């Protein structure tokens, strides 16, 4: 996503995103959500393994 | 097989282990980029005169 | 995961430091079977209700 490279399941997340946020992190500073550049819906990362 | 791995052994005793994970995980790739349509600068910066 | 999550270079570059996530592993479980066995210790004395 936008060069967010990331390996992982993407599902539908029920965040509150600001509109001017985009990407969203967690406390260790990993993206766990981004905003898709195409559809303004979020979408959360879950790794796999 | 995998609680033998991952004790590097091959008898096991009785009780629970906890298993490494021996298992492919990935499947496909996804690209979402935004549908921005025009070629960048480039000949005013290398062809410059 | 903590060190190499879902990555597959990650994790062939961490199996070169040898059995150190084992180590780690080990004696977290030795830690928490020790926790059980505080709690037995101390509570079940008496076997009869
Ligand atoms: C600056 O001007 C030069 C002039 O040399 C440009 O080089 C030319 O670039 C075009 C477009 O890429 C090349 O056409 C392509 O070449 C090959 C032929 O095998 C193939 O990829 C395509 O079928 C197409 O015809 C052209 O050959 C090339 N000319 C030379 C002499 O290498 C260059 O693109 C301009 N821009 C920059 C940023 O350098
Ligand atoms: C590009 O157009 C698509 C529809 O074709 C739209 O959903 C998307 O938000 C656009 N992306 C941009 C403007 O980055």
């Amino acid at each position: 996503f936008n060069g967010l490279t990331g390996t992982g399941v993407l599902t539908e997340s029920n965040k509150k995103f600001l509109p001017f946020q985009q990407f969203g992190r967690d406390i260790a500073d990993t993206t766990d959500a981004v905003r898709d550049p195409q559809t303004l819906e979020i979408l959360d990362i879950t790794p796999c393994s | 097989s995998e609680t033998k791995c991952t004790l590097k052994s091959f008898t096991v005793e009785k009780g629970i282990y906890q298993t490494s994970n021996f298992r492919v995980q990935p499947t496909e790739s996804i690209v979402r980029f935004p549908n921005i349509t025009n070629l960048c600068p480039f000949g005013e910066v290398f062809n410059a005169t | 995961m903590y060190i190499c999550g879902d990555s597959t270079e990650c994790s062939n570059l961490l199996l070169q430091y040898g059995s150190f996530c084992t180590q780690l592993n080990r004696a977290l479980t030795g830690i928490a079977v020790e926790q059980d066995k505080n709690t037995q210790e101390v509570f079940a004395q008496v076997k009869q209700i």
